[PDB]
């Protein structure tokens, strides 16, 4: 007998069933921002680069929803972190120039970044 | 000596002696090596054991991360020191170290080497990458190599501490040691650096009860640590604390202010024996092996004092063209929000206590320095002593020519000019203080609000905070909860009836003239 009314009521049994919930009261463009789903998440790649790789991608996609041509899918969510006010401090475009690439993390997290830069601007 | 510190338990954990204890060179995981024959790592953060290495049946002395290769080194009474990797557990290279037990090992992350301190009055050198070949061997030391560290500004360069009263400075490319350094009368337990890229130092630790401070650089014996009642088995600095904190068989630990020598504290645990101290380089982490067990503690000071004014005289405490003991500073500057702005300071005169915070006045006419259960006022501009009064805690409110003080008498003290206002004294108790028009203190599980009127108490909510302010009309307030926030309504009218009246209870309070808005 599984969903409830409440947030929980405590314990990690309760806590696992509740993401598949919260992920039933809102679908809408993926979770978007990961639920008490980041936690498996991690070790479904622990050979070791392709987490971050991974991650980099939901981190830039995750950014914003922008035109979505060629080489610009950024899908989730339009604004939950915006891009580029002229007052944000320190900015937004710092974690951006992490994904233009030449080789400035790794290999695979490479290949991921310097598509995901094209894809969020 | 004042110092903002603020001990804290964060992991402990039994277990036979734990002879050396480590933080990670780049994890938050804290790895203590034991006489269990195992090293046990815990990240004391999450509370969570990451893993536990069998090295040896008998004791482990040293143990240390090569956070590089994800590997972690370990020397026991094996005489080997043995690689394991901490993520595919399993032993990825064994090699004898030395000739006896192995005391402590040292990493270089720039470079291949692990150079390790062994009982056998030598030190040697392994290559991680050649399989753990040996690279060089250092003769020099004619005792037992207790302990062996890295200068952090040439990792060339390495000093070793035996007992054989002499704590001698080596480098990599030479067996011998370059030169020696007679830093101790009974010999040397520890050696370590102060450091830092523009610090030269070495302190040595011994059982003559001492710990004394060296100047490589000078080669001078700075001062001498009273260190403990017993024979310093360790003695340690920490980077960004002027204090050194020291370890002995008593069971004690004792923290030294590093300009005057003067207690800061001693702690007992009811562990004790307390054989070494490792302090992490990031800092505001120390942790010390005990007899019992080891424990990984947090060193206070996390976040900086200051205020800024409408004059642009933004003042801080210590820092850049700005002296602790003294105060200074502006910032003027406007330059683009997108990056950090220049320290823009300008000189502020007089000061005649230490900073515990150090804050403008929120419009710039007060500068106040709180310290030592006392403030000092200071004018906005000119820094001539305007006034003075007591603060264990000081606050400015909302109203910023009344403040909110905490005198530690068990009421929540309301100054008003400077000057104490005796109007104003909840008919709660007191533990702690919330600034803003209506006083927040906190006393038996309630947060209180009292009146600058009568001090009557207002309403009481049933969430303590973590602060209050009000609105610059007191009528509104934020409160910072654990909650979260509340914004809360005191209808004016409303208080004043209850006020008069006393309707509201000693304890309790009236839950009408407070109302919760949001």
């Amino acid at each position: 007998v599984e969903l409830i009314y409440k947030v929980c009521h405590a314990n990690p049994s309760e806590r696992a069933r509740f993401i598949r919930c919260i992920y039933n009261l809102l679908q809408s463009s993926s979770p978007a921002v990961k639920y008490e789903a980041a936690g498996t998440l991690v070790t479904l790649s622990s050979a070791p680069t392709a987490i971050k790789a991974a991650a980099q991608c939901y981190i830039d996609l995750i950014i914003k929803e922008s035109d979505n041509n060629v080489k610009l899918i950024v899908l989730d969510r339009l604004v939950e972190l915006k891009e580029h006010p002229a007052h944000e401090r320190v900015l937004q475009d710092l974690v951006m120039d992490i994904l233009r690439v030449l080789s400035t993390p790794d290999l695979e997290v490479r290949k991921k970044t310097l598509q995901l830069a094209l894809d969020l601007v | 000596m004042p110092l903002r510190l603020d001990i804290k338990r964060k992991l402990t954990a039994r277990s036979d002696r734990v002879k050396s204890v480590d933080l990670h060179p780049t994890e938050p995981w804290m790895l203590a090596s034991l006489y269990n024959g195992s090293v046990c790592v815990w990240n004391h953060e999450t509370q969570t054991l990451v893993k536990t290495f069998e090295v040896c049946d008998l004791p482990v002395r040293a143990a240390k991360f090569v956070a590089r290769k994800n590997w972690v080194v370990t020397g026991a009474d094996d005489m080997q020191i043995r690689v394991f990797n901490y993520n595919t557990l399993e032993r990825v290279h064994m090699f004898e170290a030395h000739s006896d037990y192995i005391r402590c090992i040292a990493v270089h992350p720039t470079q291949p080497f692990i150079l390790t301190s062994s009982d056998d009055m030598l030190i040697k050198l392994w290559d991680w990458d050649k399989k753990w070949s040996c690279s060089q061997v250092f003769e020099g030391h004619t005792h037992y190599v207790m302990q062996i560290v890295i200068n952090p500004k040439d990792n060339n360069q390495f000093a070793s501490a035996s007992l054989d009263r002499t704590i001698k400075v080596w480098q990599l490319g030479s067996s011998s040691p370059n030169f020696t350094l007679e830093g101790h009368e009974k010999g040397v337990n520890c050696i370590d650096y102060y450091s830092g890229g523009d610090k030269p130092y070495l302190i040595s630790g011994a059982d003559d009860r001492l710990v004394k401070i060296w100047d490589y650089q000078n080669k001078t014996c700075v001062q001498t640590l009273e260190g403990h009642a017993q024979n310093v088995s360790c003695a340690s600095f920490h980077p960004e604390l002027p204090i050194i904190i020291t370890g002995s068989e008593d069971g004690t630990v004792r923290i030294w202010h590093s300009s005057t020598y003067r207690l800061e504290s001693t702690l007992n645990y009811g562990m004790e024996r307390v054989w070494c101290v490792a302090s992490l380089r990031g800092s505001n982490n120390v942790a010390l092996g005990y007899d019992e067990g080891s424990i990984i503690v947090k060193l206070g000071r996390e976040e900086p004092a200051m205020s800024m004014d409408a004059n642009g005289k933004i003042i801080w405490a210590k820092h850049s063209e700005v002296q602790q003991a003294n105060l200074k500073a502006m910032g003027d500057t406007e330059i683009k929000d997108g990056e950090r702005l220049p320290l823009a300071v300008k000189d502020m005169g007089s000061c005649e206590i230490y900073p515990q915070t150090i804050q403008h006045n929120p419009n710039g006419r007060f500068v106040v320095v709180c310290g030592d259960g006392e403030y000092i006022i200071y004018t906005a501009m000119a820094l001539r002593n305007k006034s003075f009064g007591s603060a264990q805690e000081f606050a400015w409110a909302h109203d910023s020519s009344e403040y909110a003080i905490r005198e530690s008498n068990s009421i929540v003290k309301i100054f008003k000019n400077f000057k104490e206002k005796k109007s104003f004294k909840p008919d709660f108790g007191a533990e702690s203080i919330y600034g803003g028009f209506l006083l927040g203190v906190r006393s038996v599980n309630g947060l209180a609000f009292y009146d600058w009127e009568n001090t009557e108490l207002i309403r009481r909510i049933e969430i303590q905070p973590k602060h209050i302010f009000w609105s610059d009309s007191g009528e509104l307030v934020c409160i910072a909860t654990e909650e979260s926030f509340f914004i809360l309504k005191y209808l004016s009218e409303k208080v004043l009836a209850a006020q008069e009246t006393h309707e509201g209870v000693t304890e309790d309070g009236i839950e009408d003239a407070f109302e919760v808005l949001g």
